[PDB]
C-alpha cells in the first residue's frame, strides 16, 4: 500500500493493491487420434529394390511423417538431412515427399550429397546444391548381393550431358566415343553405357551392396499435405490449466458441459467472441471452459498513525482460490466476522463495512442503516413540540478549479 | 430456363457452436430470391463457388467434374456417387467432350418426395463441400422454406477451377456471392432462420 | 497475460494505472450517488400494525412481509420489468434489500409523521389531518377534504390501483432504468468485441503473432495491437466518464424529489409532477428510484361573472382569501381553487380607499354579523 | 523515434485535456448549485425541503475558503414533544369548527 | 469515397460504427431538449380577438 500510494504515510481508507490471478497449474495439448502414418515402411523393407540408373519414387502425401520411426533407428549406415536437423522433422510440414531409392556400392554413397560430382551424382540421380531433405542409407549384403556376383543391379558409367536435379535416364543408348559410327550396336569407341557392381558375400564394405533412400521434401502453393505427428498429453477437469485443443490455445478451469454440439462442430463461442466451450478431439466431449479465478487485491486499513494492522480482500474470489471470512465482495482475510452492526467506517461492499476496534483488531459486520423507530401513530393522537433548538448547520461546496494552462509545443518537444 | 430461389442455400459458415444468438457474417452465399438457372446437358462456369440441387431419388444424377479444361492437359476433379457412397480423384484425365452414365496424380478419396441440396467453394487450395436431403411436395420449383446445408467434406487438393458440369429429373444451379448474412441459431445451436442483409431496407 | 506483451505495455508508463483510477473514482460514484438517494433518513421508521390510514391504502406500496426480500408489491413489479477478459463488475454497497429498507423508513416516516420527519425526530400526526395540511398548502380549505375523506381516499386507492395495471401492460414504462442497463452492456461488448480486431496487425491472435514471426517482427506487430486495446480502453473509459456525468445529474435531482417532494411538499410547478402537489412515495428499482405524484387537478369548471372589488357605503371591500363571483344575480366570495361560495361580509373581506379609483368595481351589500 | 515520443506525448496530453474537461463540467455543476444556494439560501428564505440544511430554514451566512464556498444554514429544529389527543373539527351548535 | 482505404479502416473494428452512433445520440437528443422546454402545454391556446 505505501508503495502503491507513493507514500510512508498511509490515511484510512481500503486501496487496490495489486491483481490476485490463479496461474496455470499444468499445460494440456490435445489433437485427435494420430493416424495414416506415412508408408516410409514400405521403402525400407522391401524385399526388391531398385538399380540406381532407374531409381523407384513414390509420392507421399496427406499423411503424418513420423521421421522419429527412421531417425531413432541405429540400423542406418548414413542419415544426412539437408536445411533441417532430423528431431525438428516430427514438427514441419510439407505438400509431399518422394522417396528417391536405389542400390550402389558403399563407396559410391560418398556420391549422394548437394551438388556432388561423380557416376552415379551426374549420370543416374543428381542433388541440387541447395537440397533440403533426408538421404538415408545402410549396407545391404545381406539382401543384395550372390555367390558369383548378383549382375542384375545395374549404374549409368557413360553420359554425354549430366542428368539435372532430380532427373532420370532408363536409355541403353551406345556411347560414340569418336568419329566412329555405331548404328545402335556395341563395339569399338561404341560402348554400352550400364555397368554392374557383381555383388558378392566376400566383398569388403566399399563393394559391398548399399540400400539408399533420399527423402526428397517439397514445398508449394498446394497445402501441405504431409507433416510431422502432434503428441497428446492426458486431459484434466475441474483445476485451472494452460491449453491447446487443435490449433486453439488458451487457459481455464476446463469442466464437463451440458451443450450439445453439432456432430462436425469444434469450439462453442458466447456472444462477444470468447471461447465458452471445446470438444475434445479425441473422446468427443464438450468441455466447457471458464477463466482462471482473477480480481482486485485491496488493502483495508486504519491510518498508519493510528495502527500497523490490516486486512486484504480478494475481490470478487472465492476463498478456496486464494481470520479469514467470506464476503459477497470476496474473500476477506485478518478480518474479525462481528454478529452485532455500526455505522460504516471503510466500505468493503454487498452490505459489509470494516472499522478498527476492540486489543484493538479490524473487524467486518454487515452495516447498520440507522436505529428502528416504530413511530406511535394513532387515528385520534398528534405529538407537537414544547420547544426548539436553532442549529448551525456547515454545508462545504467546490466553486473553481486550479487555472491550468500548457504549452503543448514545450510539452512534446521543448 | 429460370426459377426464384426463395430463401434456400445457407449453409453454416464455421465449424462453431453458438446457441440462442443472431450472428452476422460475410461469405459467399446465394443471394435470397435470386434466380437459380434450371435443367431437366451443358458445361456451366464456377464463378466464385456454386450452389446445386436437385429432386433425386433414382440416382440417375451420378456426379460431377470441375477445372478448367476438364480434359487431359491439367488437373481435374472427378466426383461420382457408386450407389453405395461418394468416389473422388483429381488427376488430368482425358475424358470425353460430352461423358455420360447409361440409364500424373495428386489426389483420391472414399466417402421426388426428396430435394438433395449441395454447396461447393474452393479457397486457398481447400475444396468445400457442404449438404442437406429434405422431404418436398412439389414437383416444378424450389421448395419454399429454409433449413441449413451442413459440412460433408474439406478437401486439401491445391487445384484452381473455372468451369464444372453434372454427370447424369428437374436440377437446379445458382452461382454464390459475397453478401453479409444474419444467422438465428436456436437452443439446439441449429441455424433455424437467415436474413439477407442486402436484400431489402427492412433488411438491412 | 502474454509476458512478451505485457513487457512492450510497461514503456506506455502511468497510461493503465490512470484508466484503473479513473474508473474507481467512477464506481465509488456509484455508491455515493445511492447513499446521497436513499440514506436521507436518520432512523429506520416502521408503521405500525393496525393500517387505520382515514381509509388510504398504501398496501400495494408497502412491504410485503411474505416476499423473500421486503419489496413492496409495486417494487416486485419494478424489478421484475428490468431485464471475463480482465473485466469485473463490482457489488453496490448497499444491497437491493437495505435499499428496500430504505424505501421503506421513508414511506412510514412519510404515512405516520408527514414533513416532520424531514424537520426533526418524527411527529405522529392523523393521516386523516396530514393530508388536510397538506390541502391546506395548496389553497384548498381543509374543510374541502374532511368533507370529501371518503371521495378523495376512493379516488387515491382506485390511482394505486391504476400503476399496477399501467407497470404491468408494458416494460416500456421503465425506459429510463432499462436504456441504463442496455447502455452499459452495449458498452461491455464493444470493448470486448475489439479484442478481434486486427489494428493493421498481421492477426488479432496475440499467441499467433508470437508463432508467425521472429523476435523484432513479432514486436513490431504487437505494438499495433498494444496502441489499438490501449485506443480502445481509453475510448470505452472517456465514455463511461462522460455517461456517469449523465447518471449523476440524475441522482442529483431524484436526491432533490427525495428531499422536496417526500420529505415535504413542494410549491415548484411541475416539479412533482402535474396539478397541485400533495405527497408523493418513494418505490426503488434496479439502478433507479420511482415516486408515485399524489397530485390534486380541478376537474368540473363553471364559468362565473367576477368583479375585483365590491362597494359598499362608498367604501371599496376586497377578499381577505378568494374571489368573487356571481350566481348570475346574486353575489358571494369563494376560495380560488374549489367552488365554495359565502356570503359577503366584513369579516370574509377587507376595505381600502373608496369607489372611485378601482376600475371595474360593482355595487353590492357586504353583511356585517 | 522522435514520432513515437510525439505520439505517446500528445495522447498523453489529449487524456489530459479531456479528464480536465469532464473535471470541468463536475465543478461548473458545483459552482452553479453553489450560486443557487447564494441566491437563495442566503440572500432570501428556501422553503425547499433540506436545500439549506435538516430542519426549517431561518437564514444562512456565506464564508469563503480556497477552491470554494462554505454556508453557515440556521435552522429551527423542534426539539421537545408531548403527545395530545386530536381531532379534525369540533361540533358547537350542531355546526363543525375547523381551526 | 475510397475502396482501398475503406477496406484498411474495417481492420480497426468498432471505432467507426460506435463515432456514428454517439453523434446520433447528440443528434436525436436536440429534439428531446426542445420538446422539454417548449412542449410543456398540452393544447394550443388562442388570445381572443
Ligand atoms: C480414440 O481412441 C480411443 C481408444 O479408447 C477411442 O475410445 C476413441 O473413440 C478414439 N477417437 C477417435 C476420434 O477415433
Ligand atoms: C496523527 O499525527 C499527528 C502529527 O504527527 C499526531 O499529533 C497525532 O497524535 C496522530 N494521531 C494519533 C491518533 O496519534
Ligand atoms: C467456493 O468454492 C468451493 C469449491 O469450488 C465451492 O464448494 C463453494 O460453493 C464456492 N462458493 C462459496 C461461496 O463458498
Ligand atoms: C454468529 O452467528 C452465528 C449464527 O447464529 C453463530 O453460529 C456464531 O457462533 C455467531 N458468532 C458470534 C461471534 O457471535
Ligand atoms: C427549552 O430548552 C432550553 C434549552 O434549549 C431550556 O433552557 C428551557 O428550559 C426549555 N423549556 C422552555 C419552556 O423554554
Ligand atoms: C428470373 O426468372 C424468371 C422465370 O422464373 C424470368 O421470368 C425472369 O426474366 C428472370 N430474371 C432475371 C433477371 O434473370
Ligand atoms: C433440442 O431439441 C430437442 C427436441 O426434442 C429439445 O428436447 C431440447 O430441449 C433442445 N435443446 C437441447 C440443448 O437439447
Ligand atoms: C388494499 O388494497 C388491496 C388490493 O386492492 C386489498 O386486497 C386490501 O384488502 C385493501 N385493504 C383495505 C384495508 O381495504
Ligand atoms: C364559458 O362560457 C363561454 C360563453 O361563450 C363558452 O364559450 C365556454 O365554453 C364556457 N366554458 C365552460 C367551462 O362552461
Ligand atoms: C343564486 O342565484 C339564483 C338566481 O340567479 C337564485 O335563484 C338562488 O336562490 C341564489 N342562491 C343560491 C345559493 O343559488
Ligand atoms: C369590459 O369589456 C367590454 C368589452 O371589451 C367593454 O364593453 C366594457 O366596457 C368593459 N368594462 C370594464 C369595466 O372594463
Ligand atoms: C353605484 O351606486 C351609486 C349610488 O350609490 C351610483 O351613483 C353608481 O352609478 C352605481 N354604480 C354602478 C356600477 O351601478
Ligand atoms: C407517546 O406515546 C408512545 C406510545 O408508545 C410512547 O412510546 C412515547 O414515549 C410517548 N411520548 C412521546 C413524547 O412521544
Amino acid at each position: 500500500t505505501k508503495c502503491t500510494l507513493k507514500s510512508f504515510t498511509v490515511e484510512k481508507g481500503i486501496y487496490q493493491t495489486s491483481n490476485f490471478r490463479v496461474q496455470p497449474t499444468e499445460s494440456i495439448v490435445r489433437f485427435p487420434n494420430i493416424t495414416n502414418l506415412c508408408p516410409f515402411g514400405e521403402v525400407f523393407n522391401a524385399t526388391r529394390f531398385a538399380s540406381v540408373y532407374a531409381w523407384n519414387r513414390k509420392r507421399i502425401s496427406n499423411c503424418v511423417a513420423d521421421y522419429s520411426v527412421l531417425y531413432n533407428s541405429a540400423s542406418f549406415s548414413t542419415f544426412k538431412c539437408y536445411g533441417v536437423s532430423p528431431t525438428k522433422l516430427n514438427d514441419l510440414c510439407f505438400t509431399n515427399v518422394y522417396a528417391d531409392s536405389f542400390v550402389i556400392r558403399g563407396d559410391e554413397v560418398r556420391q549422394i550429397a548437394p551438388g556432388q560430382t561423380g557416376n552415379i551424382a551426374d549420370y543416374n540421380y543428381k542433388l541440387p546444391d541447395d537440397f533440403t531433405g533426408c538421404v538415408i542409407a545402410w549396407n545391404s549384403n545381406n539382401l543384395d548381393s550372390k555367390v558369383g556376383g548378383n549382375y542384375n543391379y545395374l549404374y549409368r558409367l557413360f553420359r554425354k550431358s549430366n542428368l539435372k536435379p532430380f532427373e532420370r535416364d532408363i536409355s541403353t543408348e551406345i556411347y560414340q566415343a569418336g568419329s566412329t559410327p555405331c548404328n545402335g550396336v556395341k563395339g569399338f569407341n561404341c560402348y554400352f553405357p550400364l555397368q554392374s557392381y557383381g555383388f558378392q558375400p566376400t566383398y569388403g564394405v566399399g563393394y559391398q551392396p548399399y540400400r539408399v533412400v533420399v527423402l526428397s521434401f517439397e514445398l508449394l502453393h498446394a497445402p501441405a499435405t504431409v507433416c510431422g505427428p502432434k503428441k497428446s498429453t492426458n486431459l484434466v477437469k475441474n483445476k485451472c490449466v494452460n491449453f491447446n485443443f487443435n490449433g486453439l490455445t488458451g487457459t481455464g478451469v476446463l469442466t464437463e458441459s451440458n451443450k450439445k454440439f453439432l456432430p462436425f462442430q469444434q469450439f462453442g463461442r458466447d456472444i462477444a467472441d470468447t471461447t465458452d466451450a471445446v470438444r475434445d478431439p479425441q473422446t468427443l466431449e464438450i468441455l466447457d471452459i471458464t477463466p482462471c479465478s482473477f480480481g482486485g487485491v485491496s488493502v483495508i486499513t486504519p491510518g498508519t498513525n493510528t495502527s500497523n494492522q490490516v486486512a486484504v480482500l480478494y475481490q470478487g474470489v472465492n476463498c478456496t482460490e486464494v481470520n479469514v471470512f467470506q464476503t459477497r465482495a470476496g474473500c476477506l482475510i485478518g478480518a474479525e466476522h462481528v454478529n452485532n452492526s455500526y455505522e460504516c467506517d471503510i466500505p468493503i461492499g454487498a452490505g459489509i463495512c470494516a472499522s478498527y476496534q476492540t486489543s484493538q483488531s479490524i473487524i467486518a459486520y454487515t452495516m447498520s442503516l440507522g436505529v428502528e423507530n416504530s413511530v406511535a401513530y394513532s387515528n385520534n393522537s398528534i405529538a407537537i413540540p414544547t420547544n426548539f433548538t436553532i442549529s448551525v448547520t456547515t454545508e462545504i461546496l467546490p466553486v473553481s478549479m486550479t487555472k491550468t494552462s500548457v504549452d503543448c509545443t514545450m510539452y512534446i518537444c521543448g | 430456363a429460370y426459377t426464384n430461389s426463395f430463401t434456400r442455400g445457407v449453409y453454416y459458415p464455421d465449424k462453431v457452436f453458438r446457441s440462442s444468438v443472431l450472428h452476422s457474417t460475410q461469405d459467399l452465399f446465394l443471394p435470397f430470391f435470386s434466380n437459380v438457372t434450371w435443367f431437366h446437358n451443358p458445361v456451366l462456369p464456377f464463378n466464385d463457388g456454386v450452389y446445386f440441387a436437385s429432386t433425386e431419388k433414382s440416382n440417375i444424377i451420378r456426379g460431377w467434374i470441375f477445372g478448367t479444361t476438364l480434359d487431359s492437359k491439367t488437373q481435374s476433379l472427378l466426383i461420382v456417387n457408386n450407389a453405395t457412397n461418394v468416389v473422388i480423384k483429381v488427376c488430368e484425365f482425358q475424358f470425353c467432350n460430352d461423358p455420360f452414365l447409361g440409364v500424373n496424380c495428386t489426389f483420391e478419396y472414399v466417402s421426388f418426395k426428396n430435394l438433395r441440396e449441395f454447396v461447393f467453394k474452393n479457397i486457398d487450395g481447400y475444396f468445400k463441400i457442404y449438404s442437406k436431403h429434405t422431404p418436398i411436395n412439389l414437383v416444378r420449383g424450389l421448395p419454399q422454406g429454409f433449413s441449413a446445408l451442413e459440412p460433408l467434406v474439406d478437401l486439401p487438393i491445391g487445384i484452381n477451377i473455372t468451369r464444372f458440369q453434372t454427370l447424369l429429373a428437374a436440377y437446379y444451379v445458382g452461382y454464390l456471392q459475397p453478401r453479409t448474412f444474419l444467422l438465428k441459431y436456436n437452443e439446439n445451436g441449429t441455424i433455424t432462420d437467415a436474413v439477407d442483409c442486402a436484400l431489402d431496407p427492412l433488411s438491412e | 497475460d502474454s509476458t512478451e506483451c505485457s513487457n512492450l505495455l510497461l514503456q506506455y508508463g502511468s497510461f493503465c494505472t490512470q484508466l484503473n483510477r479513473a474508473l474507481t473514482g467512477i464506481a465509488v460514484e456509484q455508491d455515493k450517488n445511492t447513499q446521497e438517494v436513499f440514506a436521507q433518513v436518520k432512523q429506520i421508521y416502521k408503521t405500525p400494525p393496525i393500517k387505520d390510514f382515514g381509509g388510504f391504502n398504501f398496501s400495494q406500496i408497502l412491504p410485503d412481509p411474505s416476499k423473500p426480500s421486503k419489496r413492496s408489491f409495486i417494487e416486485d413489479l419494478l424489478f421484475n420489468k428490468v431485464t471475463f477478459n480482465g473485466l469485473t463488475v463490482l457489488p453496490p454497497l448497499l444491497t437491493d434489500e437495505m435499499i428496500a429498507q430504505y424505501t421503506s423508513a421513508l414511506l412510514a416516516g412519510t404515512i405516520t409523521s408527514g414533513w416532520t420527519f424531514g424537520a426533526g425526530a418524527a411527529l405522529q400526526i392523523p393521516f386523516a389531518m396530514q393530508m388536510a395540511y397538506r390541502f391546506n398548502g395548496i389553497g384548498v380549505t381543509q374543510n374541502v377534504l374532511y368533507e370529501n375523506q371518503k371521495l378523495i381516499a376512493n379516488q387515491f386507492n382506485s390511482a394505486i390501483g391504476k400503476i399496477q395495471d399501467s407497470l404491468s401492460s408494458t416494460a416500456s414504462a421503465l425506459g429510463k432504468l432499462q436504456d441504463v442497463v442496455n447502455q452499459n452492456a452495449q458498452a461491455l461488448n464493444t470493448l470486448v468485441k475489439q479484442l478481434s480486431s486486427n489494428f493493421g496487425a498481421i492477426s488479432s491472435v496475440l499467441n499467433d503473432i508470437l508463432s508467425r514471426l521472429d523476435k523484432v517482427e513479432a514486436e513490431v506487430q504487437i505494438d499495433r495491437l498494444i496502441t489499438g486495446r490501449l485506443q480502445s480502453l481509453q475510448t470505452y473509459v472517456t465514455q463511461q466518464l462522460i455517461r456517469a456525468a449523465e447518471i449523476r445529474a440524475s441522482a442529483n435531482l431524484a436526491a432533490t424529489k427525495m428531499s422536496e417532494c417526500v420529505l415535504g411538499q413542494s410549491k415548484r410547478v411541475d416539479f412533482c409532477g402535474k396539478g397541485y402537489h400533495l405527497m408523493s412515495f418513494p418505490q426503488s428499482a434496479p439502478h433507479g428510484v420511482v415516486f408515485l405524484h399524489v397530485t390534486y387537478v380541478p376537474a368540473q369548471e363553471k364559468n362565473f361573472t367576477t368583479a375585483p372589488a365590491i362597494c359598499h357605503d362608498g367604501k371599496a371591500h376586497f377578499p381577505r382569501e378568494g374571489v368573487f363571483v356571481s350566481n348570475g344575480t346574486h353575489w358571494f366570495v369563494t376560495q380560488r381553487n374549489f367552488y365554495e361560495p359565502q356570503i359577503i361580509t366584513t369579516d370574509n373581506t377587507f376595505v381600502s380607499g373608496n369607489c372611485d379609483v378601482v376600475i371595474g368595481i360593482v355595487n353590492n351589500t357586504v353583511y356585517d354579523p
